[PDB]
């Protein structure tokens, strides 16, 4: 399993390696007219500072997701601990009124 | 007489469990329903700035005249320099790279394959020697599987 | 024997046939990229058909939501429902045992 | 994120379309393989559901089958003395029933 197991990571690998040279033999066109240029940068500083900040929000955003799973995860723990308290105690009772 | 009383008395208890049990399932309901507004308000929040973002650049990168695509060619194969071990490696050359990749991806395909058929008939043997030794714990206990 | 070495033959068919099958059920998202290829050959201003395809996904993604979010419910009260049958029978087991 | 960054230049869509045409490819080597010129994205998961349980009809078969090739590395006087001793308590029986 561990042999078959490094046979996957190295297929993976493989398969990886070869999709990169596909791009670059597809890519071969674009770089036909390298020679081009063209304006760039204009408004770049906003747009760096607003995806910083988006960056946070992501950042943030997997924060509140990994402490929304959590609390999901001891709530349901709680709801099914009582679950079992309501039965035990339902049954319990029902036993009394039996005696 | 004493039994209806002890029953009673574990009625008392368990109402006190069930109380504590019910106090701690809200708080944590109350918790988990405030971290589901904040969390879909974090959402809610990238979407607004992606919008955002969005919306600011329109006028900046229509405009792309064809002529910063090919920077991409070269991520690409400078992405399959470190990717690949070929420092060598030219948009020109690539073409026998690739055939020559395309032969070690097949080869750890039928490796893969090979060992496959061997780990198959393996992991089912050992699924019937777990079966056989689970049998045998069932009836008798514990033991070794020596003794199985 | 002969009829061994046929059955070892056999599984490198199914083996070799099964790992082709395996591979476009990994390449599943890959064949709804074929908007991603047609909107490629745009080779102009294409912004209009980007929107299209997220508000596609948007309406998919916040239907698999709403299913998701009733299924978790309804998964929620099957489970204090089981564990609602555990404790009952944990107490008439200790009845049992008290008996 | 490939509208709010549009200097992404297309570079995403070059790298999904390829996928597709790959895609493509990998789909007509898996008609030409499994002999199955009618098959599509949607249903290809029947067939190789089926080919599944082939695959385990095989391994779970060849499972029994290296069990019995290798209990029948035994000499051919063990065969012999069990299938004597059989005959010689019940009488004359044939060897597959033995």
């Amino acid at each position: 399993q561990q042999d078959y197991e490094t046979a996957k990571h190295s297929q993976h690998q493989a398969k990886q390696q070869a999709f990169a040279l596909v791009e670059i033999v597809q890519r071969r066109v674009h770089f036909s007219y390298s020679d081009s240029a063209g304006m760039l940068s204009e408004n770049a500083d906003l747009n760096d500072k607003l995806r910083q900040r988006l960056e946070h929000a992501e950042s943030d955003r997997s924060r509140a997701r990994e402490q929304l799973r959590q609390q999901q995860a001891q709530y349901s723990q709680f709801n099914q601990v009582l679950a079992s308290l309501k039965s035990s105690y339902e049954t319990k009772q029902d036993m009394l009124k039996e005696l | 007489q004493e039994k209806i009383d002890r029953y009673q008395v574990d009625l008392e208890e368990l109402s006190y469990r069930l109380e504590e049990q019910t106090d701690v399932v809200e708080e944590a309901g109350e918790l988990q329903a405030e971290y589901e507004a904040r969390t879909e308000a974090t959402e809610q929040e990238v979407d607004e700035l992606k919008s955002q973002l969005a919306d600011y650049q329109q006028a900046l990168d229509v405009q792309q005249t064809r002529a910063i695509q090919y920077q991409q060619a070269l991520q690409a194969l400078e992405r399959a320099r470190e990717l690949c071990r070929l420092p060598d490696l030219s948009v020109d050359n690539a073409e026998e790279w690739l055939e020559t990749f395309q032969a070690k991806e097949q080869q750890a395909t039928e490796a893969l394959l090979a060992l496959e058929q061997k780990l198959s008939v393996a992991d089912a043997a050992h699924n019937q020697f777990e079966q056989a030794y689970q049998l045998v714990k069932n009836i008798v206990g514990e033991t070794s599987r020596s003794e199985a």
